[PDB]
C-alpha cells in the first residue's frame, strides 16, 4: 500500500 | 538536489518525472518532478506550469532512476488533464501546488510495483515536531549555479523548522505566508561536502517524512533562495493546507 518503500 | 546522496527510484517510488516539449516537436525537456499520490494523479507544482502547456505535452514518467536513461519497469503516461490551484499567485509562489490527471485505458494507470508505489497523503492533524529529519529527493541541479540537472536520481535529508522560524525576516525579505513550510540542513562544521538541499529542477519533487509507520508526504518542494545556503531554508507547500482541494479537484 502506500508510504511502503525497499530499505 | 544540493549535497545528498544519489538514490534508486526504488527508495522512493513515488517519484514522478515530468517531460515537456517545444514547437514543431525538436525534443522532450524535463520540466519538473511530481508526487504520485493515486493512480492516475500526481502533484506537482503550479509554478512549473506558468507557460500554460496543452496536456497532451506533458509526459510523466514513474520507475525511472536516470532522468533521460529508460529504466527497467518504468511506466510513462501522457497528461489528460492536470489542474492549477487558482490562487497561486506568481510573485509569493503562495498556493504553489497543481494535479496531473494521467491518461489510461482503465480506472488504473500507474501500476504498483518495486519501483512504482504511492505516498500516503498527510492527516488534517499531522504534526511533526520541529526539527525531526525528513527527506527528499530529485533530478533537479546540485548547484543552483550549475548549468546541467542531475543525471540520475539524488535525494536528501532536511530537518523541520520551527514556525516562528520560518518568516520573511529570516529569508531575506521574500513573502513567506501561511501555506508555506520551512526545512533545511543544520550541520556545520561536518565531514560533509555540501548542505542538504533541494534546487531548481527538483521544484514539484515531494518531502516526505516518517509517520506512523508510512512515509507521509508533508510538503511540495516549491522555492529558495540558492541551494545549500548557510542560514537560509527551503520552502515547500503544506499539503495538510490543501488535502482539501487535493480530494476535491481529484475529478475523473
Ligand atoms: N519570492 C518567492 N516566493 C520566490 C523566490 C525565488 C524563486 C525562485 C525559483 C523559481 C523557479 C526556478 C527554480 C526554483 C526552484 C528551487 C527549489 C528549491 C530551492 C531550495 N530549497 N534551495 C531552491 C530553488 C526557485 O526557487 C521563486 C519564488
Amino acid at each position: 500500500t502506500c508510504g511502503l518503500r525497499q530499505y | 538536489i544540493k549535497g545528498g546522496l544519489f538514490a534508486d527510484i526504488a527508495s522512493h517510488p513515488w517519484q514522478a518525472a515530468i517531460f515537456a516539449k517545444h514547437r514543431r516537436s525538436p525534443g522532450e525537456r524535463f520540466l519538473c518532478g511530481g508526487i504520485l499520490i493515486s493512480s492516475c494523479w500526481i502533484l506537482s507544482a503550479a509554478h512549473c506550469f506558468q507557460e500554460r502547456f496543452p496536456p497532451h505535452h506533458l509526459t510523466v514518467i514513474l520507475g525511472r532512476t536516470y532522468r533521460v536513461v529508460p529504466g527497467e519497469e518504468e511506466q510513462k503516461f501522457e497528461v489528460e488533464k492536470y489542474i492549477v490551484h487558482k490562487e497561486f499567485d506568481d510573485d509569493t509562489y503562495d498556493n504553489d501546488i497543481a494535479l496531473l490527471q494521467l491518461k489510461s485505458d482503465s480506472s488504473r494507470c500507474a501500476q504498483e510495483s518495486s519501483v512504482v508505489r504511492t505516498v500516503c497523503l498527510p492527516p488534517a492533524d499531522l504534526q511533526l515536531p520541529d526539527w525531526t529529519e525528513c527527506e527528499l529527493s530529485g533530478y533537479g541541479k546540485h548547484e543552483a549555479l550549475s548549468p546541467f540537472y542531475s543525471e540520475r536520481l539524488k535525494e536528501a535529508h532536511v530537518r523541520l523548522y520551527p514556525s516562528s522560524r520560518c518568516t520573511s525576516q529570516h529569508l531575506l525579505n521574500r513573502t513567506v505566508t501561511d501555506n508555506m513550510l520551512c526545512a533545511g540542513d543544520t550541520r556545520s562544521g561536518g565531514p560533509q561536502a555540501n548542505l542538504h538541499d533541494a534546487c531548481q529542477g527538483d521544484s514539484g519533487g515531494p518531502l516526505v517524512c516518517l509517520n506512523d509507520g508510512r512515509m507521509t508526504l508533508v510538503g511540495i518542494i516549491s522555492w529558495g533562495l540558492g541551494c545549500g545556503q548557510k542560514d537560509v531554508p527551503g520552502v515547500y507547500t503544506k499539503v495538510t493546507n490543501y488535502l482539501d482541494w487535493i480530494r476535491d479537484n481529484m475529478r475523473p
